[PDB]
């Protein structure tokens, strides 16, 4: 079958910015065989342009499609608020017909550090035979953020679970969840929790933590 | 036939717009009333009525076949399969030049002379659970009758009792096998849809369907009659069905008329009910002429060049 | 104007199968519209599955012996339909699945190379959740505390639940996170709200979270 690698992964963009997405054939496709999509969360694919420039009809003209060897790339010019989403490209030039693995677009916005707190199991849980430790970051931008969890400062691996938010409407910022869960027997066993996060707008790694029982 | 995948939908198929319309002005130049009537108004609810009074030429209208070919940067697709919905994705689809040479036979409860179902007798519906959508019902096999300006119309009563048969059971083969189904009369309406309407040598017949529509999922009717009889009538002042309107046609005359057209399908339309107990019932329908054509175009889709 | 209406969401056993249906409304026939299904496992990307065009169906590589596709011409009560049937379904089936249709009559128009082709109408997709767990409401947990506080709503299934907050008065700087699956087969989420540290002692919260299938309600009040 033929691959469709596509580039970059994500990018930050601006509301009238020109945007350019590209995605590299693993043969040459002599037709220009190829289309491109969008996808906003939530809901179905819309066809954007097929046969590499062909644009279909009701979508608007500042979507064009491009093609030199084995690259295609579709252009966004005077980015607009409804074209933030999830694009793909698609090779129907031999069976079976492939998709890139799509590229995120997102809105550009300055550097936020989160906000970081850290929940210890409440009574009611505990009381019922389970407890998780939840640690929040609030409002951070760009998205990427690393949280890692250390218990009596032993390094947790494999019984953590994280939960990010869409970018927000208004802010531009996301919000992240991460959620440590161990037996009440454990949990009670140690005395330490803590969250360690790092983050481009964090000048160093911050821990929140807390002992058990206060 | 075409190696790819591709969505249908006769239901919303734009061909069946694009004949319709050419059946109409297949009209204005055939059949053209004495007087025609039609609504006119501004919207202040008060209505004149716009009366147009043209020549009333006697011609003895028979509709001649017509084909559908696509120009140029256009195609016509069209599905192969058995038993199609007419409204999905058709896996053995195929480019064709022109559709099959159709004759726009136009009337109301009956398809007549249309095209036959291959396989067994199929239902086409745009949503069955919807008893305000017309069921487009396809014979296998088409159920000859004949009808005459002598006043009526012949009808086997062997193949249309089988018929009612073969379709009764094709629908709760839709609805719910453990379904009761019957069939009634018309429930009201205009006499070009309460009756077996249709045109027949430029007269416009006005059957009663009665006999073809009474049927109890348990007796029969056919005691001492071999063949049905529809007292059929024909009409000068019609309902138009091209458009909202009366319209007045000279009264008959060649010493006489007559039709032997295929019952090849028909136009249901099963009452609501509001769920109550298994006991579906279905009664002729029709008057909307596009779903003719529908059935006809059910397995076409014309599409632009790429 | 091209609709197409898939079936609903499934929950199915693994060794069960399914079938997804789709009605294509403004569709006139198949016979001039190929149906194309195509999947989309959850954070992936999308998948071709299988095709019927001109009447003839068939099924990509990886779902070949596994896979039925159909298509019928249907008018009045319904528009033409397409359906997908799969055997055999296991953990790995569990994506959305999207009806499609592209217009075949124009050979010229470059929408589709012999049978290989671009999908210019989509469905909403249907969700085949592929899962041995048994319906079950959830456990809320009160998360106490510029301050913030939430819930944490724990063990059910399946999807969806709804959390609104003082039965929906308060929503600014209210985030509810996306469900996550746990390795115990059930989902979790949590729901959190930043509010200013003054009101703590002044203002009442409470979470309302809502879980249909299991026919469960439970407020939650929230205190320091
Ligand atoms: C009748 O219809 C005409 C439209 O031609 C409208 O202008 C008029 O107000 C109506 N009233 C009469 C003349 O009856
Ligand atoms: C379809 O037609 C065949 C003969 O052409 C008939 O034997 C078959 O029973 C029909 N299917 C039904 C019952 O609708
Ligand atoms: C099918 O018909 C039912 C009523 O019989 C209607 O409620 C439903 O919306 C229809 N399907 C669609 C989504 O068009
Ligand atoms: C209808 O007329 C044809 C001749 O066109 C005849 O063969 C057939 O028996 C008639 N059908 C009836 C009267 O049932
Ligand atoms: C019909 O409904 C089911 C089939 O779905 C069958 O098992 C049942 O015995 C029947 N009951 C009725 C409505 O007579
Ligand atoms: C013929 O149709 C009328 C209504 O159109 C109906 O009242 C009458 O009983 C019918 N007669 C027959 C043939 O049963
Ligand atoms: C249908 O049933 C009614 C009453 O059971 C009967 O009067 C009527 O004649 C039946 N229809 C026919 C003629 O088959
Ligand atoms: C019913 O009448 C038809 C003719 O109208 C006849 O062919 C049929 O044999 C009759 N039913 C029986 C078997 O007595
Ligand atoms: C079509 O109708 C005529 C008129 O009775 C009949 O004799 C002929 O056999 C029919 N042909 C078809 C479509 O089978
Ligand atoms: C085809 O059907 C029409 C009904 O309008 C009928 O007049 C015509 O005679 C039929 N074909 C034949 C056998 O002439
Ligand atoms: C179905 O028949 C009637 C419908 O009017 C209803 O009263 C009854 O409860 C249902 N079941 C029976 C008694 O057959
Ligand atoms: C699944 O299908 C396979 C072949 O694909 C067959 O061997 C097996 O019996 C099926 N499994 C079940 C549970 O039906
Ligand atoms: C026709 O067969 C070829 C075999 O290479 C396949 O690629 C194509 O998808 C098929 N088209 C149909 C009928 O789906
Ligand atoms: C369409 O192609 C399928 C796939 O091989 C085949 O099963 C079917 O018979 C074909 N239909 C026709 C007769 O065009």
């Amino acid at each position: 079958d033929i691959q469709m690698t596509q580039s970059p992964s994500t990018l930050s963009a601006s509301i009238g910015d020109t945007v350019r997405i590209s995605c590299r054939a693993s043969q040459s496709i002599t037709g220009n065989w190829v289309a491109w999509y969008q996808q906003r969360p939530g809901k179905a694919p819309r066809l954007l342009i097929y046969r590499g420039a062909a644009l279909l009809g009701g979508v608007p003209s500042r979507f064009s499609g491009s093609a030199a060897g084995t690259d295609f790339t579709l252009t966004i010019g005077n980015l607009q608020a409804e074209d933030f989403g999830t694009f793909y490209c698609q090779q129907y030039d031999t069976y079976p017909g492939t998709f890139g693995q799509g590229t995120k677009v997102e809105v550009k916005r300055t550097v936020a550090a989160p906000s970081v707190f850290i929940f210890p199991p409440s009574d009611e849980q505990l009381k019922s035979g389970t407890a998780s430790v939840v640690c929040l970051l609030n409002n951070f931008y760009p998205r990427e953020a690393k949280v890692q969890w250390k218990v009596d400062n032993a390094l947790q691996s494999g019984n953590s679970q994280e939960s990010v938010t869409e970018q927000d409407s208004k802010d531009s910022t996301y919000s992240l969840s991460s959620t440590l869960t161990l037996s009440k027997a454990d949990y009670e066993k140690h005395k330490v929790y803590a969250c360690e996060v790092t983050h481009q707008g964090l000048s160093s790694p911050v821990t929140k933590s807390f002992n058990r029982g206060e | 036939l075409e190696n790819v995948t591709e969505n249908f939908n006769m239901w919303k198929n734009n061909m069946v717009e694009q004949m319709h319309e050419d059946i109409i002005s297949l009209w204005d130049q055939s059949l053209k009333p004495c007087v025609k009537l039609t609504p006119l108004c501004v919207g202040a609810g008060s209505c004149n009525t716009s009366v147009i009074t043209q020549a009333c030429p006697k011609v003895s209208f028979e509709p001649i076949p017509i084909h559908y070919c696509a120009p140029a940067g256009f195609a016509i697709l069209k599905c192969n399969d058995k038993k199609f919905n007419g409204t999905g994705p058709c896996t053995n689809v195929s480019t064709v030049q022109c559709t099959h040479g159709i004759r726009p036979v136009v009337s109301t409860q009956l398809l007549l002379n249309g095209s036959l179902a291959e396989e067994e007798i199929v239902i086409r519906s745009e949503n069955f659970t919807n008893n305000a959508k017309t069921i487009i019902v396809q014979l296998n096999e088409s159920v000859v009758i004949n009808c005459t300006g002598a006043g009526h119309c012949n009808l086997s009563k062997t193949q249309w009792e089988n018929t009612l048969e073969q379709i009764a059971i094709k629908l709760k083969e839709q609805f719910g096998n453990n379904k009761t189904i019957i069939f009634n009369p018309s429930s009201g309406g205009d006499p070009e849809i309460v009756t077996h309407s249709f045109n027949c040598g430029g007269e416009f017949f006005y059957c009663n369907s009665t006999q073809l529509f009474t049927w109890n999922d348990t007796r029969k009717l056919n005691n001492t009659g071999r063949n049905i009889t529809l007292p059929c009538r024909i009409k000068q002042i019609i309902n138009m069905w091209q458009e909202v309107g009366k319209a007045m046609y000279a009264p008959p005359i060649r010493g006489q008329i007559r039709c032997s057209s295929n019952i090849t399908g028909l136009l249901l339309t099963r009452d609501g009910g509001k769920d109550t107990n298994g006991t579906e019932i279905f009664r002729p329908g029709g008057g909307d002429m596009r779903d003719n054509w529908r059935s006809e175009l059910y397995k076409y889709k014309v599409v632009k060049i790429e | 104007q091209i609709h197409l209406v898939q079936s609903g969401t499934e929950v199915k056993k693994p060794g069960s199968s399914v079938t997804v249906s789709c009605k294509a409304y403004g569709v006139n026939t198949f016979g001039l519209y190929a149906v194309n299904w195509v999947r989309q496992a959850p954070g992936q990307s999308l998948e071709y599955i299988g095709q019927i065009w001109r009447w003839k169906s068939s099924a990509s590589h990886h779902f070949r012996g596994r896979v039925l596709i159909s298509a019928v011409d249907l008018t009045g009560s319904s528009p033409p339909i397409s359906s997908l049937e799969i055997k055999n379904l296991t953990s790995d089936d569990t994506a959305v699945y999207f009806c499609t249709t592209t217009s075949t009559y124009d050979k010229w128009s470059g929408l589709h190379h012999d049978g290989v082709m671009a999908f210019s109408s989509w469905g909403q997709g249907t969700l085949i959740s592929v899962s041995a767990a048994s319906t079950k409401g959830p456990s809320v947990f009160p998360l106490a505390p510029t301050a913030a506080l939430g819930c944490l709503v724990k063990d059910y299934f399946p999807e969806p639940v709804t959390v609104s907050w003082n039965s929906g008065a308060l929503t600014s700087g209210v985030h509810t996170f996306p469900a996550v699956l746990q390795s115990s087969g059930l989902y979790s989420l949590s729901s959190v709200v930043t509010v200013p540290s003054s009101s703590l002692g002044t203002q009442t919260y409470i979470c309302n979270v809502n879980h249909k299938p299991s026919n469960t309600k439970v407020d939650k009040r929230v205190e320091p």
